[PDB]
C-alpha cells in the first residue's frame, strides 16, 4: 503493498 | 515527517510530501496537510488510503456540525478523529495530528496515534522520521516563540528528519493558523539541506 | 600410524619376508589335503610333546568357515585365527548379498586376497 | 543464509564510443535509516578497471580487500605487472562472478550485485554484471536495483543496441548517467544526493570523479499542489 | 486441489472469412483418472456459441444458467441474442461471483445475424472480456493452444480450410497435455448452416 | 531465507535433419519483469562439432557449459585427441547434471551435432539428468508454445494423407536446413508475440561435417 | 503501463495495450482507456476485470447523476466514488486507476489506488512500468507544455514501459481531452510492434484431419 | 462406505455396494445396504463422509416421493439426476457441503432404456454405461474397457459385475465384506440376495 | 505403466513410453526397458534420472560380476545390488520402481520387484506406475499360467493399452520383450495412436469411446 | 507388514505372520513369509517401515549364523534376543532408526523350554506367554487373556490361533490374505502348509 | 488465471 | 522440470 | 545509549549504564566503556555475552600483538573487531564503537554495526537510543571541539537518549583518551536529567 | 531472554 513520514 | 507548533500568535503545521510503495517514492510532493475546516487542519501519517477516508469523514462530521451549532472548537475535530481512529483501531493506519485556531483558545495540537488515544501537547511530532528529532525537538522548542522562529524551528526539525529517514523528503509544506487567516508555505531542498 | 616397507625387494629380485613367511609355515606342522571321486579328506599332524593337553577345548586344526567349506593351515597358529575369522565374515557378507553361499574358489581368492595385501601394505608383516 | 544489513543502493553504467562509463551514490543505508553518507562504491583495480558494487557494504569490504589483494598477488614474480601481465577487466570480473557462484553455491552469498566497468588491453568496452546468485549478464548499459527499472530505460533511448556505441559520445552519455542519478534521487527511497562517477576511456585512462551532488532539479511545481482531491486551499 | 486443473479440457475457437469455427476436447477426468469420453464442452443459445473449460460442475451449472437467462432474453425482446450482447451477459454474470467464482475459461463464438460479422471473445473466471480478430483459446493445454493458434492461423480462412488449421491446432495442443485428448468435436458456423465434426484423435 | 536459485526466461529449440542439426536459442536474459540483456548468447560451440544450450538458471547454465567444455578438452589429452561422439558427450553429461542430483543445476539442456553415421543428433536433458535422442525439441519458458508446434511440422503428427479416410499417416522424411530455419524463425516469432520473456533477437547455430556455421535474427524487442 | 499528462488547455492519458496471464500474452491489442462520462476517461491497470468494473459502475452512476443535476459531470466527483467504492473492498478490487478530464471547473489529472487513496499531480505513472514510464516523465516532463508537446511526453512514456517492462507491450493509446473541445481518443495512436511476415503458409491440405462424424447442426426454430 | 459400482446393460442397470461400514480399527458392521430407492424405478446408491451420505439419500428420497405424490407421476431418472446434481451444484458452495458420491441407476418407462448416472459431491453429473465412485474406478473402468459390450444381457452384466469384485477383493487394501447387487428394469427395483 | 508377469513360456515384460512434467506430457518415445545382459531386463517407473541413471549402473556392476566371477549373475543377486544401493539413499528422496526380469540355469525364469523406499519382493506378476491398477484391472481377469507366448505377448500390450487409455500420465506407445532360456526377445514398439483403433474394431472393446 | 502373532504354549512357540504386502491401493503379492530363521532352534518374524524390516532382519540372520560358525555352537533364544534388542536400542538414536517390531520365537535345547521375546523398534523387550505388533494385539490379548492356558499342546495352540486369525478376518479393516504360520520345537522349525 | 502494465 | 508410468 | 567523539586533543568515549532483560533492569550500574589496551577503548551494544566474549578475544589479541610488534594503531584494534563480527555476522548481536589515541593519528573513532562493516569518522553514535539524537548530535557535532565543549556535547546526547529510550538509563559514564592518559567520569541522573 | 543502550 500500500502507499505510506 | 509531521509536527505542529503553537506559538504566540496560532499554531503552524508542518510536513514533508514524500509517498512510498517499500523503497519507491509513488509521490514526491504529496500535500499530508489537509483542511476538516476553515482554521482546523490535520497532519497525516501511516496509511494515505486510511488517513484521506478518516479526514474525508471528519471534513463532513465538521460541516454538518457547523450547519447546525456553528464553528466546531478544535478539541471537537480531535474528538470526532479520536472517535473513528479508537473504534476502527483493528482496521486502521493512521498517525494523525490535530491543529486549529479558535479566537479564544489561540493554537491549541492535538495528536492521535495508532491506539486512537488523544494528547493535548504544546506541540507533536509523528510518523516514522519523527524518531530521529526527538532530542532536537525537546532541546530546541520553547512556548510562546514568534512566527519566524516557529517556521525556523519546524524547517530545521524537519530537514533533519528528512536527511535520516529515507521514508521521508522531497519540499517542506507548512500552513500558518493565527486570527489573520490561513497562509501556505512551502520550502525546497536547495535550502532546506544545507540547513 | 606405522608406516615402515617391511615387506620390500633384495638386489636378486626376493621379498625376504614373504620367503622367511614360507620358513615358518615349513616349520608348523604337517597339513595334508586328499580330493577323492565324492568327497574332500583334510589330515592335520599333532606334535606329541605336548602331554597333558585338554583335547576337548584346544583349538582344532580344522576349521569350518560355512557349513560346507572347512580350512585347514601349517604355521603360526595366532595368524592362522585371523585368516579365518575374516574368511567366516566374508562367507556370511557373501550370503547377505549374493543370496548364496560362497563357491571353494571365491572363499580361496579371498583368503588368497587378504594374504597378498599384507606383502605390499605398510606397517604389517 | 544471511540478511543484508547497512546497504548501497542502484550502480548505474554505460558503454560510448572510446569507453564506458559507471557511477553510485555514496550512501550506506541502515535499513529506512540513511546512516553513513561518506561511502564510496566505486572501487578502482589498476588504472583500466572500476568495479561498483551495490547490496551489503560488510560483504562489499570484503570484496574490495579481496580486489587489493588480487593486485598484489598479481605483482609477486611478474616483471610485466605494469605492461602485458596487468590485471585486465575480464580477469577481475571472472573472479568475482567465480567467487559470487562458489559462495551462493555453499549457501552462504555474498549479498551483492557487482558491475565491473572497464577497457581491455585491445581498446574494447568491457560492462558485465554478476550478483549474489552468481548470474552473468553484459549489455551496453547496466544497472543494479532502482537503476534497473528506471536508469536503463533512460540509458537504452541513448544506446538501444551495439550499433549505437560509436555513434555516442562521452560528453552525451556521461549526461545521460548523471541525469540518470539525478531521477534515482527523485524516485529512490533508499538514494541520496552526492555521488562518484568513473571514466574508463581507451585514450585519456581512468577519471575518477567524487562528491558529485545532483543539481538543476525541479520542484517549483509542488506548490501549485493543493490535497488530494477536493481541496481548493 | 486446483478447481481449474481437477477435471481438464480445452476448446479453442477461430474466425475466417464470413465464418467462425469452435472446437473442444471430450475429456472429463478426476486427476490421473479418465471417467468420460463424450463430456461435450461447447452449448448454444439460437446461433450464438457457448465453450466453457475448468470444474466440471461449474460448466454445467453455467450452461443451465444462460440457457435460462437467454429463454428469458427471447421472451421479452421477441429475438435472439447477439454474440455481442450475450458477452456482455457472460461477463456482467462471472463478475457477479467477483469474491466466490466459477472456475471456468468460457468462449464465446457467432455470427452476427444482422452486420453478418463473424465474432469471437474468451474470459478469465471473472469476467473480463478479451475480444479477438483471430483466435481465442482456453483449458488445462492453453500454452500449447497459444503456440499451435500463432503459427498455424492465417486471416480470411475459408470454412473448409479453417476447419483443418482449428482441428490441427487442438490435436496437437491437447497430445501434449495429460488432462485434454480422449476424442474432440468441431463446429464450423456459416451465417445459416452449422457443420459438426467429430475428429479421430488418439485416446491415451 | 537465501534462495540459491532464479529464473533468467529464454527458450532454446534444436532440429535434427539427415546430414545437419541446428540448435537456436533467443538472445533475452531476463529476472522478473526486467530485461538484463537483449543479446546474451546462450548456444555454445563446445568443440568437436557439439553445440549446447542450457537453458533456465543463467549461473547453473553457465557453470554446466563451462563443465563440459573442461570435459572435452581433458577427454582428448587422457585419450589421444580421440573425437568425443554426441553420444559419448549425452551420457558425460548425465553424469555432470546427477552428481548434483540433491542441489540440482536448474536448467533444461539440449546439444545438437551429428552421429558416428553423420547424421544429424538433438539430445534433451531434464535437470538432473535424464536424456533422450529425439528428431525435435524445444527448451524453457515457451517450450508449452513451440513443441506441440514441431510435433506437427517435423514429425507430422496428427496429419493424415488426404482422401484416405484417416487411415494413411503423412509419411515421415528429412527436412531441408532451410525449410528447418523456416520452422526456427516461425517458432520464435510465435512464441514471442505470446511469451513475455521471449524476444530482442534469434541466434541459430547449424553443425554440418562442414563444422559450426552462426545466423542472427532480429526479434520483437517489446 | 499507464500516463497521464497535464499541458496548457487539458489534459492527456495514454496505456500499453498488453494482456498478461502469467508469462503468457492473453490480448496483444486491448483498451484500457475507459470513458466515465465523455470528456472524463480512465486508464486502468491491475486485475483486469475490476479496472473495467469499477470504471463502468461509476460511469453509470455518473451518468444518473449528471442526469439528475442538468450538469455535465467532475472528475471529483467520479474520484470520490471510485475512491470510496476500493476504500471500502479494502484493497480486494485490484483497481489501479489514472482518472483524467474537462469539466465547467477546468481540466483535472488523479491516480487512485486498489486501497482507496488518490494523489494529484500535472504527470502520474502506474503499472508493472510506471518506473520506465516516471524516468521518461522526470527527464522530460516541464510546466507550460502544449497539446501536441504533451502528446509526445505521453506515448514516449508508454514506449518506455512497452520496450524495457515485460508486463507491457504492443500498441499505445491516447485520449485528449482539452476544454472547450470534445476529447478525441486516439485507439492505436502508434503500432511500432507489427509481427513480421512469416517464412512459410501453414495451410493444410483439404482432408488432413482425420473426421469420425458429421452432422447439420439445428439453430433455427 | 468405499467401493460403488454400476453397469448399464441391454435391458437394465446393476448397482454393486460394499456392505461394510468401517470406524477407526474396527469393521462395525458387514451387511450394509448403501442405496435408498428414489422412486419404483430409480435406485440411488452413495459413498463419502460417514452421516452425510444417508442424510443426504434420504433429503432425495424425501423430495422425489413428495414430488411423485404431488403430481401421481414417477420423475424420469434424467430428471432425478439433474435435481441430485444441483442439491450437490448448491452443496459443494454451502458452509459445510456435503460429501457425497452417488451413482443413479434407473429405467425410463416412456424411452424403455436403463440409464446410469455418476455425480460426484461437487455435482459432477456424466451418463455412463459402466461408473465407480472411489479407487474402485481404478481397477473396474479397465476392466470393464476390456469386456462390457453394450447389448449384454442383466445375466451377463452380472457374470462383467462378479469379475469387478473378484478383481478388487484380490488387489484392494480394505476388507470390503462383498458386495449387495440390485438389478432396475421395466419391472422395478429387486435384490440379487446370493452373490 | 508397466508391467512383467510368468507364465509357462517364460516372462512377459510390458511398459508404456510416455514421461510427464506434472501436466505437461515431455514425451511419448522414453525407453523403460533397459537391456542389462542377453537375459536380464530392467523397468523403470518413477524419477526419469534416478530410473535411468542406477539401472545402466546396475548394467555395469553386474558386467563386473562376470568378469570377476566367470559366470553371468544371478536374477536374485542383480535385483538385490539395486535394492542396496536405493537402501542407501533411503529418506534422501530417490523416486524408483523396477522390475529385475530375466532367466538363468539355476533360478529359472525370475522377477523381482524393486522400489526407492527398499522394498525387494520375489513374485509372478507386477504392475508398477501411476497406471498400475488399470493394467491390473486387465491383465489379473485374462490372466492363466498356461497362455500360449502368442496370447501372452497380446495380454501383456492389451494390459498397457488399457492404462494407457485411463490413466492421464500414461501412454505413447507399447515396447513388449519376452524372455526365454535363450534370453530376450524384442517384440516391437506398438503406438497407441493406431493400436487404441486396430484393437477397438478387432477386439470389438472400448464401447465407452465414441467409435 | 501389519500382522505379526507368537504363542508359546507347553512344548512349543507358534509364529503366524500375514501375508499381505500392500504399497498405495494395490496388494503386491498375497504369499510373503516376514520371518527369517536366525538358528536351527530360533525364528524371528518381523513387522514395520518397508525395506527396512528385511533389511534387519537378514542382518541379524547373518550376525547370529556368524556367531554359530565362529563358535560351533547356537545361542540361547534369551542371548539371541538380548543382542536383537542391543541392535534396536543402538538403532533408535541413530540418524535413520529402523522402524521395525520383532517377534523372536526359540526353543532353549539347554531348558528344554519354549521361549517367546516380544521387542519393538524402541528396544523394548518383553517374554510372553502370547504377544503381538501393530493393530493385531488390541484384539487378540483380550481374546488370548480367556481361551489361553499354559500347559496347552502345540494343536491347542494351532486351534487357539485360528481363533485369533478369525477375529482378525471379522474386525480389521485391511484384507492381509491370511498368515503363514510356523512352529519352534525341540525338532527345530517346521512350516505348516495348510492354514 | 485472471486477466492482469 | 524433472521428468517422471 | 553509546557515542564516541574526537576532539582536539583526542576521544572521549561516552555511554549509559542500563541493561535490560525485556523491561526489566538487571543492571542500572553497567560499565559498556571497556579496555582492549592502554588507549584503545570501545562502547559496546547489543547481546552483553557477545559483545564481553568479542571484548575479551580483541584484548587477547591486542596483548599478543603489543608483546612481538609493540603498540597497535586504533585501525588494528577496529580491524580484529571487524574480523571477529563479520566473520561470525550469523551468530552475533554486537554493535560496536572502537575509538583510541595513537600520538601520530591523534583521536580516532571506528563504528562497527551488525553487519560487521567498518566505519571510520569524526564521531560516532549507537544502540537503542541513538535514533532519538541523530538530529540533535548531527546539528551541535563540530571538528576540533576542547575537551569540556566535547564533555558537555557527549552529556546533552546521551541524556536526550535516555529521556526519549526506556533501554537507556541509570549514569551517564565517559572514558577521555589524551596524550595526558586516561580519565573516568561519571555524571548522575540529579545532573543531566534537568538539562 | 538475554541480556542487552
Ligand atoms: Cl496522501
Ligand atoms: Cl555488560
Ligand atoms: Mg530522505
Ligand atoms: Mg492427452
Ligand atoms: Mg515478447
Ligand atoms: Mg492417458
Amino acid at each position: 503493498x500500500f502507499l505510506f513520514x | 515527517s509531521i509536527m505542529a507548533v503553537t506559538f504566540k500568535d496560532g499554531v503552524i503545521l508542518g510536513a514533508d510530501s514524500r509517498t512510498t510503495t517499500g523503497a519507491y517514492i509513488a509521490n514526491r510532493v504529496t500535500d499530508k496537510l489537509t483542511r476538516v475546516h476553515d482554521k482546523i487542519w490535520c497532519c497525516r501519517s501511516g496509511s494515505a488510503a486510511d488517513t484521506q477516508a478518516i479526514a474525508d469523514i471528519v471534513q463532513y462530521h465538521l460541516e454538518l456540525y457547523t450547519s447546525q451549532y456553528g464553528t466546531p472548537s478544535t478539541e471537537t475535530a480531535a474528538s470526532v478523529f479520536k472517535e473513528l481512529c479508537y473504534e476502527n483501531k483493528d482496521n486502521l493506519t493512521a498517525g494523525i495530528i490535530v491543529a486549529g485556531y479558535d479566537d479564544k483558545n489561540k493554537g491549541e495540537v492535538y495528536t492521535i496515534p495508532l491506539g486512537g488515544s488523544v494528547h493535548k501537547l504544546p506541540y507533536a511530532i509523528a510518523g516514522s522520521g519523527s524518531t530521529f528529532i526527538y532530542g532536537y525537538c525537546d532541546k530546541n522548542f520553547r512556548e510562546n516563540m514568534s512566527k519566524e522562529e516557529t517556521v525556523d524551528f519546524i524547517k530545521h526539525s524537519l530537514s533533519q528528519a528528512i536527511k535520516w529517514d529515507g521514508s521521508s523528503g522531497g519540499v517542506i509544506r507548512m500552513v500558518v493558523l493565527t486570527a489573520a487567516g490561513v497562509e501556505r508555505l512551502i520550502f525546497y531542498p536547495d535550502e532546506y539541506e544545507q540547513l | 600410524g606405522y608406516d615402515r616397507a617391511l615387506s620390500i625387494f633384495s638386489p636378486d629380485g626376493h621379498i625376504f619376508q614373504v620367503e622367511y613367511a614360507l620358513e615358518a609355515v615349513k616349520r608348523g606342522t604337517c597339513a595334508v589335503g586328499v580330493k577323492g571321486k565324492n568327497c574332500v579328506v583334510l589330515g592335520c599332524e599333532r606334535r606329541s610333546t605336548l602331554k597333558l593337553q585338554d583335547t576337548r577345548i584346544t583349538p582344532s586344526k580344522v576349521s569350518k568357515i560355512d557349513s560346507h567349506v572347512v580350512l585347514s593351515f601349517s604355521g603360526l597358529n595366532a595368524d592362522s585365527r585371523i585368516l579365518i575369522e575374516k574368511a567366516r565374515v566374508e562367507a556370511q557378507s557373501h550370503r547377505l548379498t549374493l543370496e548364496d553361499p560362497v563357491t571353494v574358489e571365491y572363499l580361496t581368492r579371498y583368503v588368497a586376497g587378504v594374504q597378498q595385501r599384507y606383502t605390499q601394505s605398510g606397517g604389517v608383516r | 543464509t544471511q540478511q543484508p544489513i547497512v546497504t548501497g543502493t542502484s550502480v548505474i553504467s554505460m558503454k560510448y564510443d572510446n569507453g564506458v562509463i559507471i557511477a553510485a551514490d555514496n550512501l550506506g543505508s541502515y535499513g529506512s535509516l540513511l546512516r553513513f553518507n561518506g561511502v564510496e562504491r566505486l572501487i578502482p583495480v589498476g588504472d583500466n578497471t572500476v568495479v561498483g558494487i551495490s547490496g551489503d557494504i560488510s560483504d562489499m569490504q570484503h570484496i574490495e580487500r579481496l580486489l587489493k589483494d588480487l593486485v598484489t598477488e598479481n605483482a609477486y614474480d611478474n616483471p610485466l605487472a605494469d605492461a602485458e601481465e596487468a590485471l585486465e577487466p575480464s580477469y577481475i570480473f571472472e573472479y568475482l562472478a567465480t567467487v559470487m557462484y562458489q559462495r551462493r553455491s555453499k549457501m552462504n552469498p555474498l549479498w551483492n550485485a557487482i558491475i565491473v566497468a572497464g577497457v581491455q588491453s585491445n581498446g574494447d568496452q568491457f560492462l558485465r554484471y554478476v550478483n549474489l546468485l552468481g548470474v552473468t549478464y553484459s549489455s551496453p548499459t547496466l544497472a543494479t536495483g532502482f537503476g534497473a527499472h528506471m536508469a536503463n530505460p533512460l540509458l537504452r533511448k541513448v544506446v538501444d543496441r551495439e550499433s549505437d556505441i560509436p555513434k555516442t559520445t562521452v560528453q552525451v552519455a556521461e549526461e545521460a548517467i548523471v541525469n540518470a542519478m539525478r531521477v534515482l534521487y527523485y524516485r529512490d527511497a533508499r538514494s541520496s544526493r552526492n555521488f562518484s562517477l568513473a571514466i574508463i576511456d581507451k585514450n585519456t585512462g581512468l577519471t575518477f570523479k567524487k562528491n558529485l551532488q545532483v543539481e538543476n532539479m525541479k520542484w517549483d511545481f509542488a506548490k501549485d499542489i493543493k490535497g488530494y482531491g477536493t481541496q481548493k486551499i | 486441489s486446483d478447481p481449474s486443473s481437477i477435471n481438464g479440457g480445452i476448446v479453442v475457437a477461430m474466425t475466417g472469412k464470413d465464418c467462425v469455427a469452435i472446437a473442444c476436447d471430450l475429456r472429463l477426468g478426476s486427476q490421473s483418472l479418465g471417467v468420460s469420453n463424450k463430456f461435450e464442452k461447447i452449448f448454444h443459445y439460437g446461433h450464438v456459441f457457448l465453450g466453457i473449460t475448468g470444474l466440471a460442475t461449474d460448466v454445467t451449472t453455467l450452461n443451465e444458467m444462460f440457457r435460462y437467462k437467454t429463454n428469458l432474453y427471447k421472451l421479452k425482446e421477441e429475438r435472439a441474442i447477439e454474440p455481442e450482447t450475450f458477452t456482455q451477459l457472460v461477463s456482467s454474470s462471472l463478475y457477479e461471483r467477483r469474491f466466490g467464482p466459477y472456475f471456468v475459461g468460457p468462449v464465446v463464438a457467432g455470427i452476427n445475424s444482422k452486420s453478418g460479422k463473424p465474432f469471437i471473445a474468451g474470459f478469465d473466471l471473472i469476467g473480463c472480456i478479451d475480444e479477438a480478430k483471430d483466435f481465442i483459446v482456453s483449458g488445462t493445454a492453453s500454452d500449447q493452444l497459444f503456440g499451435m493458434c500463432e503459427s498455424l492461423y492465417e486471416p480470411n480462412l475459408e470454412p473448409e480450410d479453417l476447419f483443418e488449421t482449428i482441428s490441427q491446432a487442438l490435436l496437437n495442443a491437447a497430445d501434449r497435455d495429460a488432462l485434454s485428448g480422449w476424442g474432440a468435436v468441431v463446429y464450423i458456423i456459416k451465417k445459416d448452416e452449422v457443420v459438426k465434426r467429430y475428429l479421430k484423435m488418439r485416446q491415451d | 531465507q537465501f534462495n540459491p536459485y532464479g529464473d533468467n526466461g529464454g527458450t532454446i529449440l534444436g532440429i535434427a535433419g539427415e546430414d545437419f542439426a541446428v540448435l537456436a536459442g533467443d538472445t533475452r536474459n531476463i529476472t522478473d519483469y526486467s530485461i538484463n540483456s537483449r543479446y546474451e548468447p546462450k548456444v555454445f560451440d563446445c568443440g568437436d562439432n557439439i553445440v549446447m544450450s542450457a537453458n533456465g538458471f543463467a549461473a547453473d547454465g553457465d557453470a554446466l557449459v563451462k563443465r563440459f567444455k573442461n570435459s572435452v578438452k581433458w577427454y582428448h589429452f587422457d585419450h589421444n585427441d580421440k573425437k568425443l561422439s554426441i553420444n559419448s558427450a549425452a551420457r558425460n553429461i548425465q553424469h555432470l547434471l546427477y552428481g548434483k542430483r540433491f542441489f540440482p543445476y536448474y536448467v533444461h539442456t539440449i546439444i545438437a551435432g551429428l552421429d558416428e553415421d553423420g547424421k544429424g543428433a538433438v539430445y534433451s536433458f531434464d535437470p538432473v539428468g535424464s536424456y533422450e535422442r529425439e528428431q525435435c525439441r524445444a527448451g524453457g519458458a515457451a517450450a508449452s508454445l513451440i513443441m506441440p508446434f514441431l510435433d506437427n511440422q517435423v514429425n507430422f503428427k496428427n496429419q493424415y494423407e488426404p482422401g484416405t479416410n484417416g487411415k494413411v499417416k503423412k509419411p515421415l522424411k528429412y527436412l531441408s536446413v532451410e525449410e528447418v530455419i523456416k520452422l526456427v524463425r516461425d517458432s520464435f516469432t510465435s512464441a514471442t508475440e505470446r511469451h513475455i520473456q521471449v524476444g530482442d533477437g534469434l541466434e541459430i547455430l547449424i553443425v554440418t561435417k562442414d563444422g559450426v556455421r552462426k545466423e542472427f535474427y532480429e526479434l520483437k524487442r517489446d | 503501463t499507464i500516463v497521464g499528462v497535464k499541458f496548457n488547455n487539458g489534459v492527456v492519458i495514454a496505456a500499453d495495450t498488453r494482456s498478461t496471464q502469467g508469462p503468457i500474452v492473453a490480448d496483444k491489442n486491448c483498451a484500457k482507456l475507459h470513458r466515465i462520462s465523455p470528456k472524463i476517461w480512465c486508464a486502468g491497470a491491475g486485475t483486469a476485470a475490476d479496472t473495467e468494473a469499477v470504471t463502468q459502475l461509476i460511469g453509470s452512476n455518473i451518468e444518473l447523476h449528471s442526469l439528475y443535476t442538468s450538469r455535465e459531470p467532475r472528475v471529483v466527483s467520479a474520484l470520490q466514488m471510485l475512491k470510496q467504492h476500493l476504500f471500502k473492498y479494502q484493497g480486494h478490487i485490484g483497481a489501479y486507476l489514472i482518472v483524467a478530464g474537462v469539466d465547467p471547473t477546468g481540466s483535472h489529472l488523479f491516480s487512485i489506488h486498489a486501497h482507496g487513496s488518490t494523489d494529484v499531480g500535472y504527470y502520474l505513472s502506474l503499472g508493472s512500468g510506471s518506473l520506465a514510464a516516471m524516468a521518461v516523465l522526470e527527464s522530460h516532463w516541464k510546466q507550460d507544455l502544449t497539446k501536441e508537446e504533451a502528446i509526445k511526453l505521453a506515448s514516449d512514456a508508454i514506449q518506455a514501459g512497452i520496450w524495457n517492462d515485460l508486463g507491457s507491450g504492443s500498441n499505445v493509446d491516447v485520449c485528449v481531452m482539452e476544454i472547450g473541445k470534445d476529447a478525441e481518443y486516439l485507439r492505436n495512436y502508434l503500432t511500432p510492434n507489427v509481427r513480421e511476415e512469416k517464412q512459410k503458409s501453414y495451410k493444410f491440405p483439404r482432408g488432413t484431419t482425420a473426421v469420425l462424424k458429421e452432422s447439420i447442426v439445428n439453430i433455427c426454430d | 462406505m468405499d467401493i460403488i459400482l454400476g453397469i448399464r446393460v441391454q435391458d437394465s442397470v446393476i448397482l454393486a455396494s460394499s456392505k461394510a461400514v468401517t470406524r477407526g480399527i474396527s469393521v462395525l458392521k458387514d451387511s450394509d445396504d448403501k442405496t435408498r430407492q428414489l422412486s419404483p424405478h430409480t435406485l440411488m446408491s452413495f459413498a463419502g463422509e460417514a452421516g452425510d451420505t444417508v442424510q443426504f439419500a434420504e433429503y432425495i428420497q424425501a423430495n422425489i416421493q413428495l414430488y411423485s405424490i404431488r403430481e401421481d407421476y414417477e420423475l424420469s431418472p434424467q430428471a432425478v439426476s439433474s435435481f441430485v446434481r444441483q442439491e450437490l451444484a448448491k452443496s459443494i458452495r454451502s458452509r459445510r457441503p456435503y460429501q457425497v458420491n452417488v451413482l443413479i441407476g434407473g429405467y425410463d418407462k416412456k424411452k424403455n432404456k436403463p440409464e446410469l448416472y455418476q455425480i460426484d459431491y461437487l455435482g459432477t453429473k456424466v451418463e455412463l454405461p459402466y461408473g465407480a465412485h472411489g479407487y474402485s474406478g481404478f481397477y473396474t473402468f479397465s476392466l470393464l474397457d476390456h469386456h462390457y459390450r453394450p447389448d449384454m444381457t442383466t445375466e451377463e452384466g452380472l457374470d462383467l459385475l462378479k469379475l469387478c469384485v473378484q478383481e478388487l477383493e484380490k488387489r484392494m487394501p480394505m476388507d470390503f465384506k462383498g458386495v449387495i447387487v440390485k438389478i432396475v428394469d421395466k419391472d422395478g427395483i429387486r435384490q440379487v440376495d446370493d452373490f | 505403466t508397466m508391467l512383467a508377469f510368468r507364465f509357462q513360456g517364460g516372462i512377459i515384460v510390458a511398459v508404456d513410453s510416455r514421461a510427464t512434467a506434472g501436466n505437461w506430457v515431455a514425451s511419448q518415445t522414453v525407453k523403460k526397458v533397459i537391456e542389462i545382459n542377453p537375459f536380464l531386463l530392467g523397468t523403470m517407473a518413477g524419477g526419469a534420472a534416478d530410473c535411468q541413471f542406477w539401472e545402466t549402473w546396475l548394467g555395469s556392476q553386474c558386467r563386473l560380476h562376470e568378469l570377476r566371477e566367470k559366470e553371468r549373475i544371478s536374477v536374485a543377486a542383480a535385483s538385490k545390488i539395486l535394492s542396496n544401493l536405493v537402501y542407501q539413499y533411503k529418506g534422501a528422496g530417490l523416486s524408483m520402481g523396477t522390475m529385475i526380469c530375466g532367466y538363468t540355469r539355476k533360478e529359472g525364469p525370475t522377477i523381482y520387484y524393486v522400489d526407492s523406499d527398499g522394498t525387494r519382493l520375489k513374485g509372478d506378476i507386477f504392475c508398477v506406475g501411476s497406471g498400475q491398477t488399470f493394467a491390473y484391472g486387465v491383465l489379473d481377469s485374462n490372466y492363466k499360467w498356461d497362455l500360449s507366448v502368442e496370447d501372452a505377448l497380446y495380454l501383456g500390450k492389451r494390459s498397457i493399452l488399457a492404462a494407457a487409455h485411463r490413466d492421464a500420465y500414461s501412454g505413447g506407445s507399447v515396447n513388449l520383450y519376452h524372455v526365454t532360456e535363450d534370453g530376450w526377445i524384442y517384440h516391437g514398439n506398438h503406438d497407441v495412436g493406431e493400436l487404441f483403433w486396430k484393437v477397438k474394431e478387432e477386439e470389438g472393446s472400448f464401447n465407452n469411446v465414441i467409435g
